[PDB]
């Protein structure tokens, strides 16, 4: 199969607010597929529906040819050994230093003897860049490099699916074009199939195969950068370039003035 | 998914995949599998992943220990750009 | 008002059925102890040793308020000799393993609430559910035995500690003898079943106690608003709890 | 969420049943 | 940071198993 | 390592002090104070005073019986029984009234209040209100403050005379004794004025003490969301030594 | 004067880490002012330095010619009516609607009749575009929603400088559009004196008028948008287009690699 | 830094600063102070900030609750941009 | 550190002077 995770028809909704209505993507193996759209819609449910840890309602999530909601607990602990998520806020394990957080699914699922896990740890903390950072505790850490140790530990049982969860969320350019960079040269070494769930356009575009653009509860348009960047529709157009006002509105929905102005 | 290895002479000749699940079986007599040594080969090794480095690198140290400057063989490309991406210099990888 | 009572009467049943679901797949386990040996020792630094030091300085002053009020009232009988009996059964019956269990609360059983719940915050939970890692065996009973192996320990120093502040107050202070203080304690109270009384309600305590404290932690809303809307409903919660799980264990230990 | 509500309601029920049992063997 | 923990474990386990002692000889 | 680590916590322990101290006062003087403070001051008493009431008069209906059942144990063997009233409602007006009800309402109003000065200060709004020329002290601290004065000593009288009825219970309606001799008994021989005095006394030390280190402590803590759950636990149990020691004191002071 | 507030050699350190180490800006009366730098920085406190909430320890601030840190506490609460922070998180007061929120500075510093307050409150959200939202919990307000509000109070007492701490951080390209129009039309009506303190430098230096780009605990440029476009300096053109590697170590310090790797 | 209204027949006209500190003296009186008008004139009004909006739309919506259908005059466009900020409708604000 | 550990040594003299003066009421 091409398409490593391949949603269909999948639907979720928490009390009564419709997240999803009834989207389906693709994501190809071996290529970055960004998936954009507007800040508050919940677009990072849409990691934890390939994840496993929450069920949909219909649809189906392929993971390569396999339905992930279907199989059973100790099936989806021995595929979730193939995913790897990066949350936002590193989620790193704040009793233990940079070493141990990398070394922790290392030494959780492989029997490497303790001079390779140590070799192998800090390999993986120079590739990244946070070698000289093996002893510092996770308060100790700046916001960009937390999820550059993250993204150290989510390499590291060396998975095929590496889920971003908008990793360029409120950071200076030279973060973004660092974490850009690692991301890029990390599919093109590796191998890995990135999904970043960014909002970050011009960042993210930078990067990405194939986005698709989620707006609406549904997907509006998908497609390259290219493709992305001369689509003529209101809603992508003004995702994309940032208009202030257009089919979204910029007024909140208010209706008469003068019972408001002269009560 | 196998790993054997079979040196003939001072050639050590590693076969098959190379990755976690196997470094053992090699690690437990990694002396006697690199005595005398100087040219570990890898032209029968698929896919070596970074468990695969790692065990590379500390033979390769373990043999340089011995005097015998140590030079690699038939190594594949892409265990040479997986091992550029970690930033690994000359000194203890011979290209 | 029936539109809404019965909408949290569905409610507090739920969340009966959610706590009792944490407790059931934290619990059940063959390897549980071993390899978890670390964890369970860092716990019981971070739930017991720190916890020790209020203990002890309030284990001294309730045993010196108890001196003063048993002393103040028995001076008048002629029984201020009985004064070591007073204090040691109100220590090893009610006082305890009661003040013993609120103090817990306050400083353990918050603080394992607000660590599991900021925990959840920053997503260490989903993250160690992503590398196939169940957190329920890997960060909720490491606590729970800490906890409950911790309270019936700082109970004893509780009881411990009081007892020797009432013969500070009492023999030292007063000027009652210390003879018949130790003598008369000692012979006319301290039966085994006293003590195993104090240890059963102490360990059940616990148990509620660390319960509640892991549940409030675990099912709170992760942001920083919605965990210290937890850490109050435990303390709460586990005062309420603690008062009437004594009230019971004393009517059902002592007629 | 059903199965929440019954453990919920199995719980409860094992409580109140041993309140009830420790209560009757407390008045008399 | 992790040998603190363990001795002071250690001291809290004696702390507590002597006022176990001294209650229980201060009992008989 | 003992002195330079002994001289480093005690020089932290006088500047605590002190800004505790300075908080206090800048809090406490001015001409406005209560008026044009009426609302703050209700809606106050209501997140202090009316939403930690259930739990007072549950914990005082519980405390009750168990001072009932404990009491009967103890007076059935001198045939002293009709005694019970008397020894419930001293042990709730001298101790256990006071304490158990300065320990509650540290634990479900005292966390609250530092909780939510923390946020406030977390989100900027201390930061804010002062930008607008607003002191934060004279409009945050102060009605706070004043409602947990105002509302512990209530909470603890409420905690009395509901464990007194619990204590009733169990001795009156369950144990059987004559409810006359109770009453009567409990009434006439020792609840005069002294012992109501020194439980508002102490009920009013405990409030100034608790809510002081409440506010204080929400007040100083790190914005963090990590710093603000440690300064929760830190007034928890602050609060709580402070309420045992100043009431150790408060019994050596005014009975022995 | 042109400077509405005037830095002249100001220093402040905290603990013994050097913030700000002899820097000095000059913030003309009516003009967008950027000041950029790296994350982490620490560059918002070069905002509560100006709102005299915390002293510098060298120099002065001089705010429309009068030193600050040298007033009286009844002469800065006088003062303060002329300046209104924007704090990112909104800094809503949580107890009480938008409504409320915006009525605050006009219902404690002028004596406005109901109807006259009313109708303020209500032109000042329409302005921002929450009209709308004016019975709204602070709580049920969005991430960008919030900033708005906050900016509508902002502009209740007519200040004379806004002082905006990160307007644009963690927001996708809608709201940052909708942000920067409305900080472009407050500054361009109503004459005020924006000093916007961000790191998102392609959506600030849009508006900005002359930035203060600040690295290295000091001021490095400074000019136009295009004399910074255009500054042929390694520090400066590194943070501007965020190039991953330069001046700025993309590798955090470690040192040797051997003993790291074979220990 | 003063406010003083002085109606001429029919044309209200107001003079000096209009802000919030001198809004009272002709908000305690608007009714006599708009009675039987039909042009408020602006001409000798500086500065208007946003209270001073306020007490013009109040000042115009009392006048048409009394048929005469309101025209401003000699109103500076600075308080035509600062009105068009706040997004004002013509029905209440009449250019 | 001299004021500091200065200050340490006196609190402790002063927290030795405290238990003296309590031991003036009772052994
Ligand atoms: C705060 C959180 C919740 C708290 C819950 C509240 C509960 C508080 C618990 C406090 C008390 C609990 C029980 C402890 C007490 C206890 O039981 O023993 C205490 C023992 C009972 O001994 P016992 O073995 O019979 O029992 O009495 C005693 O010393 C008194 C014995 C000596 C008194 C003799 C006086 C004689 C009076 C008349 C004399 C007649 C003279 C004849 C004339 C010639
Ligand atoms: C948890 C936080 C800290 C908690 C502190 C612990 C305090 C618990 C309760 C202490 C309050 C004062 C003591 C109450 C008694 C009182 O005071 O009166 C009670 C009055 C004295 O009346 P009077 O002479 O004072 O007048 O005797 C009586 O009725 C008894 C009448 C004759 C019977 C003799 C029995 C002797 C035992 C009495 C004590 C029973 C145990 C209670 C002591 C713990």
């Amino acid at each position: 199969v091409a398409n490593l995770v391949d949603m269909r028809d999948v639907s979720f909704t928490r009390g009564n607010r419709c997240i999803f209505d009834n989207i389906s993507l693709t994501v190809p193996r071996g290529k970055i597929t960004a998936i954009m759209g507007p800040s508050g819609i919940g677009k990072t449910t849409l990691l934890r529906l390939i994840g496993g840890q929450i069920a949909p309602d219909h649809g189906e999530i392929l993971f390569d040819g396999e339905n992930i909601p279907a199989m059973s607990r100790s099936r989806l602990y021995t595929v979730r050994k193939r995913m790897s998520m990066l949350f936002q806020s590193g989620a790193l394990f704040t009793d233990m230093n940079v070493f141990d957080n990398v070394a922790y699914p290392l030494r959780e699922h492989t029997q490497l003897p303790a001079p390779l896990l140590h070799s192998t740890v800090m390999m993986k903390l120079e590739a990244v860049g946070l070698r000289g950072a093996a002893k510092l505790m996770p308060s100790e850490l700046s916001g960009g490099m937390a999820r550059r140790a993250a993204l150290a530990r989510a390499i590291a049982l060396e998975p095929d699916l590496i889920m971003f969860d908008e990793p360029f969320v409120g950071q200076d350019p030279i973060t973004m074009g660092v974490l850009v960079k690692l991301i890029s040269e990390l599919n093109s070494a590796l191998g890995v199939t990135c999904v970043v769930v960014s909002h970050d356009v011009p960042e993210v575009l930078s990067i990405a195969d194939h986005a698709w653009i989620l707006a609406d509860k549904k997907i509006v348009a998908h497609g390259s950068a290219q493709a992305l960047q001369a689509n003529p529709d209101p809603r992508v157009r003004q995702f994309l370039d940032g208009i202030a006002d257009g089919p979204v509105p910029f007024r909140y929905p208010a209706g008469d003035y003068h019972a408001d102005l002269l009560p | 998914e196998s790993l054997s290895w079979m040196q003939t002479g001072d050639t050590l000749a590693l076969s098959g995949e190379l990755d976690q699940d196997v470094l053992l079986p090699l690690w437990e007599m990694r002396e006697e599998a690199v005595k005398g040594i100087t040219c570990i080969d890898l032209s029968r090794v698929s896919r070596v992943d970074t468990g695969g480095l790692a065990l590379l690198l500390h033979l390769i140290d373990l043999a340089k220990k011995q005097g015998n400057n140590v030079t690699l063989q038939g190594v594949n490309d892409k265990v040479y750009t997986l091992a550029k991406l970690y930033n690994l210099p000359a000194d203890v990888l011979p290209r | 008002a029936l539109a809404s009572l019965g909408h949290k009467g569905i409610k507090t049943l739920r969340t009966f059925g959610r706590a009792g679901l944490m407790l059931f797949n934290a619990l059940v386990g063959k390897p549980e102890f071993r390899k978890h040996a670390p964890l369970l020792v860092r716990q019981l630094y971070n739930v017991g040793v720190l916890s020790m030091l209020i203990i002890v300085v309030s284990g001294v002053f309730i045993g010196m308020v108890l001196g003063l009020q048993g002393y103040l009232v028995l001076t008048t009988y002629s029984a201020e000799t009985s004064l070591g009996m007073l204090v040691a059964l109100s220590l090893l019956r009610e006082l305890g393993p009661v003040v013993a269990a609120l103090l817990f609360a306050g400083r353990a059983g918050s603080a394992l609430t607000a660590e599991i719940g900021l925990m959840r915050a920053t997503e260490q939970l989903s993250s160690m559910e992503m590398m196939a890692v169940d957190p329920l065996r890997r960060v909720i009973s490491p606590r729970f035995w800490a906890g409950v192996i911790s309270l019936p320990l700082l109970t004893v120093i509780f009881v411990a500690v009081g007892i020797w502040g009432g013969s500070l107050v009492g023999v030292s202070w007063k000027g009652i003898d210390s003879g018949f203080f130790w003598s008369a304690m000692q012979n006319a109270v301290d039966w085994r079943m006293d003590l195993v009384n104090c240890l059963i309600k102490s360990v059940v305590f616990a148990i509620t106690v660390t319960w509640i404290s892991l549940f409030n932690g675990y099912d709170a809303i992760p942001t920083s608003a919605g965990i210290s809307r937890a850490t109050t409903r435990t303390v709460v919660h586990s005062s309420l709890a603690v008062l009437g799980l004594d009230f019971v264990l004393t009517a059902l230990m002592f007629g | 969420k059903k199965n929440e509500i019954w453990v919920g309601i199995f719980l409860l029920a094992a409580l109140l049943a041993a309140l009830f049992v420790c209560l009757k063997a407390a008045n008399v | 940071q992790t040998k603190k923990n363990e001795i002071w474990v250690g001291i809290f386990l004696l702390a507590a198993l002597l006022a176990a002692l001294f209650v229980c000889l201060k009992a008989a």
